[PDB]
């Protein structure tokens, strides 16, 4: 019983792509200042507000959230010297604490509580100790953009240097084995590689690199095991390719203070490299080159024209990635039918010595160096809230021990199941899904169905563990799918590339068609599947409804990039043109238009043979201040799928309701819990009211 | 580095 406010049409807006005209009529919220554009973000607040309270589940799913996510975290540990650090949370936290202790087992010590800080509104994302275990270097936020300041603590007792370092971001403090300072690379008040001494102010610090000439080019660093390189690597896009730029550092006659004369061992954009290990000049590289399931080559730098394999690539498995580890092993992460496989090796002959698959789920955060002789890492999945594995490779190498555990309360994994299936899509792709549900349910179309999705930057969506999940699934009789759709990496570069640019509608069609099948097979049906996702994922979710109304009775997209005609001229959404392509160019805007989640928004119900079918129930989440999907993204769809479905006519056959959630004074990042799960609560009370479920 | 898995 609904009532959407008004919101104002500008019909002047009109531009003209290769001769094609696109309206723009609410060009305007993309002023996010003005207080027509504020004024609009409090109706929709207020609308939604109003539709949430007749969604009488959201309490019952919040306390479940709270009370399967209350349980110790003990993050994997590493170490520096003869200290080891990690991250803690006792439960609730709003941040993760890090902490540092002699012993593994020993008294822990808090180094940095970000809770203090704010309410803990922001946790760290910049963490790094120096090799003899005195100096942490840390970032923090001083508001809700995305700039970094990097203060430095000293660990013996927790007093700051007076070292304040502005105008980062995303860099890491890369510690020289002297101690005397760290690499890390800032932008200025066109990203630029610094060194910074210990005790001097940031004007003094050593420039590496810069390009005027290409401001887009963005950086990574590394300095190798040994301490004598100084690795460079230059990216453009969100491309999985890079340089390799390497300084020796042995051979500066005035250590950094001299200052710059890098070896470019690799000066071009055609594949990726990232260093694993090296022997003086003799270096061992994971590399895409030739192999879009990758593989590791080696090379020596004093005659780099020639590149030999060290393990090739496999015909089948993405080698996801590789460590070096014991002084002269390699640990690598094969990614195989979307399951970790952990294969052990001789780092000189690259030689298979042991060979460990992991059951469904992730493992990930391998964070030991050559030296140490003990590898930990973590592993969880959709029942398996999270172990810290160790592999102590010196003295019991083949076996994984158990480290710690987290413990779920009052949750018995053993009544719930989780599948791998294969499915077919439009154009006969087989495509993976991960399906979990309780034990031994019929397959007769009664039971609701939550399908979460990405498909596009390399990146590989794994099954995890989610809390709130546990509850979709146990209190809500859910049925819960992951889609491995093209776009993602899980089988290489040829699996990014079937799912993007003038490819990108293949994403789609293969998440389509992963409902299709858990339709068809008797899971759930038309009308009783919920989809969600998030940026990327949120185009998943936007252009679906669009396409495919009729199969879905809900739809949750997090802020997502819903104008793909302009997205590019926003903050830092021309990176993306490399998957997406641009609408400056007649041929990738014919891809583009007909995706563009607010230029492809249609009453389903004017179609011949298909006058019963409406837009799912729709909630589309932003933040008022987000930089790097700008909400104008979701707002501009809202307002767009509310003109279009509702108030553009008398009485509207659209009665599911179409709304904003949106967070104020948030940013995109660093999410305390408690917000996070105030937000989780929302969206799955709604879909519970959307999809007529009942709680259990 | 998530505080929690939500
Ligand atoms: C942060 As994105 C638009 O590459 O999913
Ligand atoms: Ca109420
Ligand atoms: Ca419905």
């Amino acid at each position: 019983p609904l009532h959407y406010p008004p919101v104002r049409r500008d019909e002047t807006v009109v531009d003209d792509y290769f001769g094609v005209k696109v309206a723009d009529p609410y060009r305007w919220l993309e002023d996010p200042n003005s207080e027509e554009t504020k004024e609009f973000v409090d109706n929709q607040e207020k609308l939604a507000n109003s539709v949430l309270e007749e969604c009488e589940l959201i309490d019952k799913f919040k306390q479940k959230i709270i009370d399967f996510v209350n349980f110790p975290r003990c993050g994997v540990p590493f170490r520096r010297a003869n200290k080891y650090f990690h991250f803690y949370n006792s439960g609730l936290q709003a941040q993760n604490v890090f902490q540092m202790q002699d012993d593994l087992d020993g008294k822990p010590e808090v180094l940095y509580d970000p809770n203090l800080r704010e309410g803990g509104r922001s946790g760290l994302s910049l963490y790094s100790v120096s090799e003899d275990a005195k100096y942490f270097a840390f970032g923090i936020h001083s508001g809700l953009t995305e700039w970094v300041t990097i203060k430095i603590l000293k660990t013996e007792d927790r007093s700051y240097l007076p070292d304040t370092l502005e105008w980062v971001k995303f860099s890491p403090a890369i510690w020289t084995h002297d101690n005397k300072g760290f690499f890390y690379c800032p932008y200025p008040p066109n990203q630029e590689a610094r060194y910074h001494f210990l005790g001097t102010d940031q004007s003094e610090d050593i420039l590496l690199w810069r390009d005027l000439e290409n401001p887009a080019h963005h950086l990574k660093c590394q300095i190798t095991d040994d301490g004598k390189y100084f690795l460079l690597y230059i990216l453009d896009g969100c491309d999985d390719a890079n340089k390799v730029y390497c300084l020796d550092l042995t051979k500066l006659p005035n250590g950094l203070e001299s200052f710059a004369p890098f070896m470019k061992l690799i000066d071009s954009f055609d594949a990726s490299y990232t260093a694993i290990a090296n022997d003086g000049s003799v270096f061992t590289f994971q590399t895409n080159k030739d192999a879009p399931r990758k593989k590791l080559v080696r090379v020596d730098l004093n005659n780099p024209s020639v590149w030999t394999d060290l393990v090739p690539e496999s015909k089948k498995d993405l080698l996801e990635s590789a460590h070096a580890v014991n002084e002269n092993q390699l640990i690598l992460r094969y990614l195989s039918d979307v399951k970790h496989v952990l294969e052990i090796r001789d780092l000189e002959s690259g030689a298979l010595q042991h060979r460990l698959p992991i059951d469904i789920g992730s493992v990930d955060g391998i964070t030991a160096r050559r030296r140490d002789s003990v590898v930990f890492f973590k592993f969880t999945s959709i029942l398996t809230p999270g172990i810290v594995y160790q592999c102590d490779l010196k003295n019991d190498p083949t076996q994984l021990k158990i480290f710690r555990e987290s413990v779920v309360p009052d949750f018995d994994r053993s009544e719930f199941e989780v599948k791998q299936v294969f499915v077919p899509s439009k154009d006969g792709t087989k495509i993976p899904i991960f399906i979990a549900a309780r034990k031994g349910i019929s397959l007769d179309g009664s039971h609701p169905c939550e399908m979460h999705g990405y498909g596009g930057f390399g990146i590989n969506m794994m099954p995890t563990f989610s809390a709130s999940r546990i509850v979709f699934l146990k209190h809500l009789g859910g049925v819960f799918c992951l889609a491995n759709i093209r776009g993602g990496g899980e089988y290489g570069e040829e699996w990014h590339k079937a799912g993007f640019r003038d490819k990108k509608q293949n994403v789609f069609d293969d998440f389509i068609s992963a409902a299709e099948y858990l339709i068809s097979s008797g899971y759930t049906k038309a009308r009783r599947v919920a989809i969600e996702g998030g940026s990327n994922g949120g185009l998943l979710v936007a252009a679906c409804i669009n396409q495919r109304p009729d199969l879905f009775g809900c739809a949750e997209a997090n802020c997502g990039v819903m104008d793909m005609l302009r997205f590019h001229k926003f903050t830092l959404g021309y990176l993306w043109t490399g998957d997406y392509g641009c609408s400056d160019k007649e041929e990738e805007f014919k891809w583009l238009i007909k995706y563009s989640p607010i230029h492809n928004v249609r009453r389903p119900w004017e179609q011949p043979g298909n006058e019963e079918t409406q837009y799912p129930a729709t909630m589309i989440l932003t933040a008022d201040h987000d930089d790097r999907v700008v909400p104008l993204h979701s707002f501009k769809l809202l307002a767009t799928m509310q003109h279009v479905l509702c108030t553009s006519l008398e009485d509207s056959p659209q009665k599911n309701p179409i709304i904003a959630r949106i967070q104020r004074k948030a940013a995109a990042y660093g999410r305390a819990t408690m917000t996070q799960i105030a937000e989780v609560a929302d969206r799955y009370g709604f879909m519970a009211k959307a999809l007529e479920a009942p709680w259990i | 580095n998530a505080s929690a898995p939500v």
